[PDB]
């Protein structure tokens, strides 16, 4: 999580957080917390109201509510990478990489080690080659 | 001049105090010195 | 989390898509990294001289007294500055600047001719003057003294300038270095000193670990080199070099203060820390040898790991060499009773063990090489110790016993150099010539081993060590050439003064059985290096008939031997036996020497081959 | 960076600066109004009528002094210049003068070296010493000026420079996508630029100062950069009259030393720092691009409240701290807080380095009467509660504020006996400089955590003075700080949900060392155990007296609480410190050995009753209202969390008698109290949602892993339909979240999967009723009887049976026929929808598949059937 | 002269007691016949009461380092601090262990100190660590200096 959120949806929680303002800890409550959430587009329920506001007086800062909202949606951030991931290379649309570039792409970038790919693919022979993009990248992940 | 740490224990009444000498001594450049200190002391500049 | 720092950089974002005041202050930073602080210009040396310039020295109008020029008045503004007492000696940016900028330009900087050489010297001594006719030495040992034994910028600083004033052993920094310490008898400079030292760091096989588990691991060091191992190897190393530049030149009256100082109410033994400190590295190289003996390649971070800690001890072991040269009797005997016998046994397991293990290895040639010249220092250490002593002397027998505590390591060692030694011999034998009838080079797996096992005088064992040493080919061909410039060259060079020592002892331990036996184990290295161990007898300084070992030269034996030579030689013998009186016999001979010595030169510029 | 071809350099200070630099603001002086806001900025003065004055002055008083009279203003030469200089050099740091002003006092200065494109200026005038010193600082400024002028020229190209190389770069990559197809090989080694982070992209795209054609550069982009550097050493001097203002001052200052002995240290470092600057201007520029930073327009107003926020917190550093000092530097924090630059460039924070001005501050404050209580608790808190976000922002921040751990750790005591005041403490600020930082834990020293270590020790051996003197019982050791030491070892130990083996093995060695921090209990030589402790904990939460002092929780502690917390922090701890199954496998001594110091440490009886232990249950009474207990004055889930984590860590469940007694113990009884809470009023309750949690946290997902171990299970048939049903009653509750509700899917299927088909009868005949409903909780049950049936079909089908296992007994098949018919009348009379029709296909096929083709529709029905038992919603 | 620690040669592990505050010199001591166990015998008594040093006597047959020692359990030495030790009974001829088993005695995080016939395995080895802080690792034992021994096995001190 490096500075996971952009200066454009940063600035448009800003708004939100400042619609009513009053020195930031002022008119910004619990029934203020669903109200903006509603207004950026976002439902989520009065327990999921109550969850946050009882971790959290009642009076909630801005630190304080862009640190639970950061938290919150660092997720689903990997839908443009996927995207980007099979449109870059293997365009015939089976949406499986090849062995060669299999190894292309594990020729680190960054740590120069090699035939570490092949190592993977014979780990991973019944996977090969015939290697889907995202199945691939949970797989390979934790 | 030398121990920020006395400097705290001077309070209204030594002030006053001194002011007092000042009043009751005539004109004395060294009062205006002490004040001074007590003013500021080691680049930190007291408030009260 | 390697997997985890993958999907990271699948999903990285380029600059095209990175806005562009992020992709403008991420440009400022490469550009300074990069540019800015990578541009270098040379001005030390010209603001130095216009710093000592006076102005107008006659034009002063005052005639009162000479004033001090702006370097002098620097000087003594930094000598005020670490002359006044506190509690922390505080980092001055101007003193790093100027300490930086005065360092820089006292060393000004193929074949090099004799007159060139003496320029070279006679510059530096002025450089070095420029700054010691005006108080840089005791300003110099201020800092020092001022810091109180705590390592930072400003010691780093203090070691720089110190050695860059001290460098080619300047006898006069000496002397007023040595002047300004026994009149203000400075106990808290040595203190100092033994602090710094210390402190100074060493290998850290956990750090080397937890790093190595951080790059495994997937996530790149965004920072430069893990330095967290060998933290200040430049700082040691500086320090090390500036306590040896103090005994430069074998200045005795150093050599003597630093073990103690007799007219101060406390005295630290510069010596005994010396030892302390290398003990302490030896250990740390032993134990990341040890790290790295199960597996069978040294990645680079090892390496160079390696290499830092090797120039690290050989620093160490020429400060030690520099302590016991003279001789100075009292540092050889502090050393012989300190734990230099254990620091050099470990040593001496490393090199034998390492050796064998990088040889087979064609990518650790420069870790090899690196390893071999610092047993080479520290066998010049291990002969300087031996300076001055008699037949059936103590540390003759302390160090015939570290020999055989060490026996397997010396014997591993002596086979290594028999081993590679017998190459030449064992190429130029026509046995192997009629394998390679034209001069490319090149000559077969099968065919070298099979001339190595024609020429017998290498075993088995060795014959395979050899083949796995050899350098692979596509077509398993091997370049003799390539492979005897990069073996046996390392030998005739490090070797010497293995047999050197060897026949030293043996000359001053006539009945020693345990040192004969090493004697034997090392027959062939002393029979290959019997044509270049010169040998010659003198009347030493001790009032003793000492025996001096040096080396000789092929060339100088060839050019000895041709005929002209052997003609000049001829007519001074009977010149001197006839007609020239024994008063002035050796003046005679030295001039015939310094006239063959020209002739031999001669002969080698007119023979062409 | 040059303000013509002629590449000569302009006066220093003329030229248009766009850097940003602090607003002016003065407020009038009126002591008839009654406003007090007047009381903010300096008061008013007329600048104008200001710099003419100082102009006209300094000019007659260089005409005065070119005569050397013996008439000066004042009397000296000193009394003469020194004011009129200060005030000059005030004016010109305040930046009044501008343009003919700054020419005419340049001229003065040097009408040689100034001009425009028997005189003689001040540099030249055989001045005192302190005239001297003023003159240095004026030259200072002047340097300052040059350098802020360069860094502005290099920001102006670096823009356009960018834009072109980002341009080129998107060039290269549409090329690279468009002969992908062609190339193959080689578009990894294009792609590798486009794979490594920004900083290296743009390292090596400037990596071709000296050869290296290894540069996706273009030529045209490296001669405009070669170009704009080889100006920029022009500019800077490293490659007939002065000419230059660098030139000038170092002629000046060496004229200076040679010409006097200068008896005023600082005048002559303040000339040898003037000359080391101008023979050093490319060290200029290597101090300053790190703190140069570039933003947009729009975030304009808001780093400049930013940067007054910040300035009046460096301000106050310069007074001593005080009630109204703390209020100021408090509010000056939160509007920091509140700006959004704070968070948009941590960079930009780091640069401005106010991490080190606010960890100044809590330094002074601690210093001042560090050895009495701290004066100023709220700006500590303050302080901490800053630095801790501060870490939050950003990694390279966290890296920052690591190196301040030892200070922080020495300061741990601070708050942390004090409620209330959690995450604003110093052991707070070093958890969070460490906290989920693979680097940071492991560049973690074995000094800092023997401190924590030690810290917790004497917890453990010594009561808490504060609360004693509150008045809280004084039992013989410290748990509400032993249980944040041991928080502060969590985060150390465990990292991004791994845990780091070499701080973990150094964290049970140190813990063996020292056992007294392990508690009363857990020492031995008289020590109860674990279950001991927390049923007596149990007892003190239960009894008021032994709890509260005894003179909104406030000042309340709940000591019984306290004490199972710290217990719990302490199981947590040491099974985040065990080794990993696979290092087990592999042999190492070293996990073998931690292994059995823990398994001898905690026994698992121990571990098994705690969890054993039973929870208060919200209950209903009169006037329909629920009494709920108070979550912070009683046994958690939580603290059971800790006992699971540990069991599974260490002990783990390897065999089946082991599992089904750990199930018949402690896991249904929780699994029971959680399905009985499901009613409308009780979901909502602090128990039923901390109780969801801890299942779906910790027991589920360890069923699910333990699940093989259900494979031959004939015998405790009742304990595991038990576990079924209370799964399934839990499941269909209502008030869970995506993630529990998808952990008990997971856990159920797995069960299921393993265990025999003979013995779900019972789930079998509550999901018959249930499925055909076809409602959003219906696919769960759906995917179960899919896998059910596809597994276990030879069950039915064949008139033999599986094997061992046996056959159906008719009212097995009579559920199946009801089942199958059931959901083909319910799909057959719903609407259509994509998923649930997707996922009731493959169970209606599974099911006609396993039902045998001539299977007899009992006419007579099974043995009077008992669904007395079952209701509508009820169930029961 | 002090005299260092050298492999083959017989001592005695002396230990001092202030009980009923009055010191007592303690020789640990083990039958090996019948009981493995050790136990302490007195000798500040000698005037009075002999002690039996024929099963106070110990061997050091070997003293190899951590990392030989390790190297060893995978597949005329001096006594150095950091060496692990193998001190044999002289009487039983059998070598001193840390036992599996303890007695039991509230020490639940300790074992027993006793005696066993095999050297396999790295309960037999002991590792000696300075008393003070003037002795340091890796320098020679001295006879009339104090040391502390760590069980390999059980990372436990002789208490
Ligand atoms: O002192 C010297 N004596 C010599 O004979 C000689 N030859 C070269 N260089 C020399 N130096």
């Amino acid at each position: 999580m490096a500075d996971q959120l952009t200066e454009e949806q940063i600035a448009e929680f800003k708004e939100a957080f400042s619609l009513f303002d009053k020195d930031g800890d002022g008119t910004i409550t619990t029934k203020e917390l669903g109200t903006v959430m509603r207004s950026l587009g976002q439902n989520p329920t009065e327990a999921e109201l109550q969850d946050m506001i009882n971790e959290v007086n009642g009076t909630i800062d801005f630190p304080e509510f862009l640190t639970m909202m950061a938290r919150k949606m660092k997720d689903t951030d990997s839908e443009e990478e996927i995207r980007e991931a099979f449109r870059v290379f293997d365009k015939d649309g089976n949406g499986y990489i090849s062995a060669a570039e299999l190894r292309h792409v594990m020729t680190n970038l960054g740590e120069k080690l090699t035939d570490e790919e092949v190592d993977e693919m014979i780990r991973e022979a019944d996977i090969d080659g015939q290697v889907n993009y995202e199945e691939f990248v949970q797989m390979m992940t934790a | 001049v030398e121990s920020p740490e006395a400097l705290n224990i001077i309070k209204e009444g030594h002030i006053k105090s001194i002011i007092s000498l000042l009043d009751k001594h005539g004109r004395n450049h060294k009062v205006l010195d002490v004040l001074c200190s007590l003013c500021v002391c080691h680049g930190v500049a007291v408030r009260s | 989390q390697r997997k985890r720092a993958v999907v990271a950089c699948f999903r990285m974002a380029p600059l095209y898509n990175l806005p562009r005041h992020r992709a403008v202050n991420l440009f400022l930073q490469g550009y300074e990294k990069s540019w800015i602080e990578t541009e270098e210009h040379y001005f030390e040396d010209k603001l130095i001289e216009d710093l000592a310039k006076p102005g107008a020295e006659p034009p002063e109008e005052d005639e009162g007294t000479k004033r001090v020029d702006p370097l002098h008045q620097l000087i003594l503004l930094f000598s005020r500055t670490a002359l006044t007492e506190k509690c922390k000696l505080e980092e001055d940016f101007l003193y790093m600047a100027y300490a930086d900028i005065m360092a820089k330009s006292c060393h000004d900087e193929e074949v090099k001719s004799f007159e060139e050489k003496e320029m070279e010297k006679q510059k530096l001594l002025y450089q070095q003057a420029r700054l010691h006719d005006r108080g840089a030495a005791e300003m110099v040992l201020q800092t020092i003294s001022a810091s109180k034994g705590e390592t930072g910028p400003m010691v780093a600083a203090t070691l720089k300038l110190g050695i860059a004033i001290l460098n080619g052993g300047n006898s006069t920094v000496q002397q007023k270095m040595l002047d300004y310490l026994k009149e203000k008898k400075d106990v808290g400079f040595f203190q100092s000193l033994a602090g710094l030292m210390q402190s100074c760091s060493v290998l850290d096989l956990n750090a080397f670990e937890r790093q190595n588990k951080a790059e495994g691991l997937g996530m790149v060091t965004e920072e430069g080199s893990g330095e967290k191992v060998l933290q200040d190897d430049e700082f040691t190393c500086d320090l090390f070099r500036f306590l040896q530049l103090l005994c430069e030149g074998h200045n005795s009256d150093f050599q003597n203060y630093l073990r103690t100082q007799t007219g101060n109410n406390t005295t630290v033994n510069i010596i005994i820390s010396t030892v302390d400190y290398l003990l302490r590295v030896q250990e740390s190289i032993s134990d990341f040898y040890w790290y790295y003996s199960g597996k069978d390649v040294i990645d680079e971070q090892g390496q160079r790991n390696f290499s830092k800690a090797i120039q690290v001890a050989k620093q160490v072991f020429n400060t030690l060499t520099e302590y016991i040269q003279g001789p100075c009797t009292g540092n050889q005997q502090s050393l012989a009773h300190s734990r230099l016998w254990d620091a050099v046994v470990g040593f001496l397991h490393v090199f034998a063990h390492m050796q064998m293990k990088l040889s087979q290895d064609s990518s650790q040639i420069e870790l090899l090489k690196e390893l071999m010249d610092l047993q080479k220092d520290m066998v010049v250490m291990l002969l300087s110790m031996l300076e001055g002593n008699v037949v059936n002397g103590t540390i003759g027998k302390q160090m015939v016993d570290m020999l055989v505590e060490s026996s397997n390591n010396v014997e591993m060692i002596l086979k290594f150099f028999d081993m590679f030694l017998k190459l030449k011999d064992l190429t130029s034998s026509d046995t192997f010539k009629e394998y390679d009838p034209d001069g490319k080079g090149v000559i077969s797996k099968r065919d070298f081993h099979k001339a190595m096992e024609s020429h017998k005088h290498y075993t088995q064992s060795e014959t395979e060590f050899l083949l796995s040493c050899a350098e692979t080919d596509e077509n398993e061909t091997l370049d003799y050439e390539e492979f005897v410039k990069r073996f046996h060259e390392p030998a005739k060079d490090i070797g010497f003064n293995v047999a050197v020592l060897l026949t030293n002892l043996s000359e001053h331990m006539p009945n020693d059985t345990r040192l004969q036996t090493f004697l034997e184990l090392a027959e062939s290295v002393l029979n290959y290096f019997q044509p270049f161990l010169g040998r010659i007898e003198i009347m030493g300084s001790a009032k003793r008939i000492e025996r001096v070992y040096f080396e000789i030269s092929e060339s100088s034996r060839t050019q000895w031997e041709k005929p002209q030579v052997k003609e000049s030689k001829r007519q001074f013998i009977f010149d001197v036996v006839n007609e020239g009186g024994e008063k002035e016999k050796m003046e005679l001979f030295v001039n015939f020497c310094e006239d063959t010595i020209f002739e031999m030169q001669l002969a080698a510029q007119i023979s062409e081959s | 960076l040059f303000p013509d071809e002629n590449k000569k350099h302009g006066l220093p200070g003329i030229g248009l600066s766009t850097s940003l630099r602090p607003r002016m603001q003065f407020s009038s002086p009126s002591f008839v109004s009654i406003s007090n806001e007047c009381y903010q900025y300096s008061p008013e003065f007329p600048l104008d009528i200001l710099k003419s004055k100082t102009i006209q002055m300094l000019t007659e008083a260089v005409k005065e002094g070119s005569l050397h009279a013996r008439d000066p203003v004042g009397g000296t030469t000193e009394f003469l210049f020194v004011p009129l200089i200060k005030l000059f050099y005030t004016l010109l740091i305040m930046g009044i003068f501008h343009n003919e002003d700054l020419k005419h006092i340049l001229q003065l200065i040097e009408p040689s070296v100034f001009k425009e494109a028997p005189k003689e200026g001040l540099l030249q005038m055989k001045l005192p010493e302190p005239v001297k010193l003023q003159m240095c600082l004026l030259l200072q400024y002047l340097c300052d000026c040059q350098v802020r002028h360069r860094i502005e020229a290099i920001v102006a190209f670096s823009d356009d420079f960018v834009a072109k190389l980002q341009d080129n770069q998107r060039f290269r990559y549409n090329e690279v996508m468009q002969a992908l197809n062609m190339s193959a090989a080689l578009t990894a080694r294009k792609t590798k630029e486009f794979r490594s982070p920004p900083q290296e992209q743009i390292n090596m795209l400037l990596n071709f100062k000296d050869d290296k054609s290894e540069c996706p550069c273009p030529e045209e982009i490296r001669d405009q950069l070669l170009d704009f550097h080889e100006d920029l050493m022009t500019h800077c001097g490293i490659e007939k009259k002065s000419s230059t203002l660098q030139q000038l001052i170092s002629e000046t200052m060496v004229r200076w030393a040679q010409e006097s002995v200068i008896e005023d240290p600082e005048l002559v470092r303040a000339m040898f720092v003037l000359l080391h600057r101008q023979y050093d201007g490319i060290g200029g520029l290597v101090r300053a691009l790190p703190k140069t930073y570039t933003i947009n327009g729009v975030s304009v107003e808001d780093t400049i409240n930013l940067l007054a926020s910040l300035g009046q917190i460096r301000s106050l550093l310069s007074v001593r701290m005080g009630k109204e000092e703390e209020k100021l530097m408090i509010r000056g924090l939160g509007d920091i807080m509140n700006n959004k630059v704070f968070y948009q460039h941590p960079n930009l924070m780091r640069a401005l380095g106010m991490h080190e001005t606010v960890m100044e501050v809590m330094v002074n404050v601690l210093g001042g009467g560090e050895s009495k209580e701290i004066t100023f608790p709220k700006m500590v808190a303050n302080c901490c509660r800053f630095l801790c976000y501060f870490c939050r922002i950003s990694r390279q921040n966290q890296k920052a504020m690591f190196d301040h751990l030892s200070y922080l750790l020495e300061n741990s005591s601070v708050g942390l006996a004090s409620p209330a005041m959690r995450g604003s403490t110093p052991l707070d600020v070093a958890a969070a400089s460490v906290m989920d930082n693979n680097e940071l834990a492991l560049a973690l020293r074995e000094p800092d955590l023997e401190k924590v270590v030690r810290y917790l020790a004497g917890c453990g051996l010594q009561s808490c003075q504060m609360l004693v003197s509150k008045g809280y019982p004084d039992i013989g050791w410290n748990p509400v700080e032993g249980e944040r030491y041991l928080d502060f070892l969590r985060f150390a130990v465990f990292c991004n949900g791994e845990s780091v083996e070499e701080n973990a093995n150094v964290v049970v060695r140190l813990l063996i060392r020292r056992p007294e921090c392990f508690g009363p209990a857990l020492r031995g030589e008289g020590g109860n155990g674990l279950l001991a402790a927390m049923e007596e904990a149990i007892k003190i939460a239960e009894d008021p007296s032994r709890d509260g002092p005894s003179p909104e929780e406030d000042d309340t502690i709940h000591m019984g609480n306290a004490i199972m917390t710290f217990y719990s922090a302490l199981i947590d701890l040491l099974g985040r410190c065990a080794p990993e199954m696979h290092l087990i496998h592999a042999g190492k001594g070293e996990a073998i050995r931690i292994r059995s110091i823990l398994r001898s440490l905690i026994p698992l009886g121990d571990l098994v009753g705690v969890i054993s232990i039973a929870f208060q249950m919200p209950t209903i009474a009169k006037d329909g209202n629920v009494v709920e207990p108070d979550m912070s004055a009683g046994f958690c889930p939580d603290h059971k969390a800790a006992m699971v984590l540990f069991l599974d860590s260490v002990y783990g469940i390897e065999v089946q008698d082991f599992l089904l007694h750990l199930l018949e113990v402690g896991f249904l009884p929780d699994l029971r109290a959680a399905a009985s809470l499901d009613t409308a009023a009780l979901s909502a309750t602090d128990m039923a949602l901390a109780l969801n949690r801890y299942l779906c946290t910790a027991v589920l997902p360890l069923l699910t892993r333990c699940a093989p171990l259900f494979a031959g299970t004939e015998h405790h048939a009742s304990l595991i339909d038990s576990l079924l049903h209370t799964v399934y009653r839990l499941s269909k509750g209502c008030s869970l979240t995506k993630a529990q509700r998808d952990s008990i899917e997971v856990c159920l299927l797995s069960i299921c999967g393993q265990l025999r088909p003979s013995m779900m009868q019972h789930l079998l005949r509550r999901l018959v009723f249930d499925v055909p409903l076809l409602n959003e909780h219906a696919k769960m049950p759906l995917k179960l009887l899919t896998n059910h049936y596809e597994r276990c079909w030879k069950y039915y089908c064949l008139p033999g049976g599986w094997g061992n296992f046996g056959a159906a007994s008719e009212e097995e098949l009579h559920l199946s026929r009801k089942l199958f018919w059931g959901i083909f009348d319910a799909l057959s009379q719903k609407k259509y929808e994509q998923e649930l029709f997707k996922l009731a296909l493959p169970c209606l096929s599974a099911v006609a598949g396993a039902l045998p083709p001539d299977y007899m529709e009992s006419n007579y029905v099974s043995m009077m059937e008992k669904q007395s038992s079952m209701d509508s919603e009820g169930n029961f | 002269e002090i005299q260092f620690l050298r492999t083959d040669d017989e001592v005695v592990l002396q230990c001092t007691a202030t009980i009923h505050k009055e010191q007592q010199k303690l020789c640990l001591a083990a039958e090996g016949f019948g009981n493995r166990l050790c136990f302490l015998e007195s000798t500040s008594n000698s005037k009075n009461v002999p002690p039996d040093l024929s099963i106070c006597t110990f061997v050091l047959e070997q003293s190899l380092s951590v990392r030989a020692l390790q190297e060893m359990l995978a597949n005329h030495r001096t006594l150095l601090y950091g060496h692990a030790i193998l001190l044999r009974h002289s009487y039983s001829g059998m070598y001193l262990c840390c036992l599996s088993t303890s007695r039991s005695s509230t020490d639940k995080l300790a074992f027993d100190v006793g005696l066993q016939e095999d050297t396999t395995g790295e309960a037999c080895w002991w590792t000696i660590h300075p008393a003070s802080k003037q002795r340091s690792e890796g320098e020679k034992v001295r006879v009339g200096d104090d040391l502390i021994l760590v069980s390999v096995s059980s990372e436990r001190y002789l208490h």
